[PDB]
């Protein structure tokens, strides 16, 4: 989509896969400004938008 | 011959639904027999901590 109207996701009710995320080596930078990449599996939340 | 489904009438506004849960799809028996019962049915519904 485009940003004059953006597509989100609701990817609930199923169990996360960011180690694929963190250790890809395909993306330019991760640099995201919420929690430490690391340790991501640890915790857990309710809903994720995409 | 035979019994059918047409009427689902259960919902009317589809509105932006959550998460949705399906199972695997079968064929009950739907046929009206007279007469005495042969079973019951039981279902305990509880809300507690979400
Ligand atoms: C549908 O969208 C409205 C407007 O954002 C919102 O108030 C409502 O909670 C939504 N319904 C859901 C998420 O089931």
């Amino acid at each position: 989509a485009s940003v004059y109207a953006w597509n989100r996701k609701r990817i609930s009710n199923c169990v996360a896969d960011y180690s694929v995320l963190y250790n890809s080596a395909s993306f330019s930078t991760f640099k995201c400004y919420g929690v430490s990449p690391t340790k991501l599996n640890d915790l857990c939340f309710t809903n994720v938008y995409a | 011959k035979s019994w059918m489904e047409s009427e689902f009438r259960v919902y009317s506004s589809a509105n932006n639904c959550t998460f949705e849960y399906v199972s695997q799809p079968f064929l009950m028996d739907l046929e009206g027999k007279q007469g005495n019962f042969k079973n019951l049915r039981e279902f305990v519904f509880k809300n507690i901590d979400g």
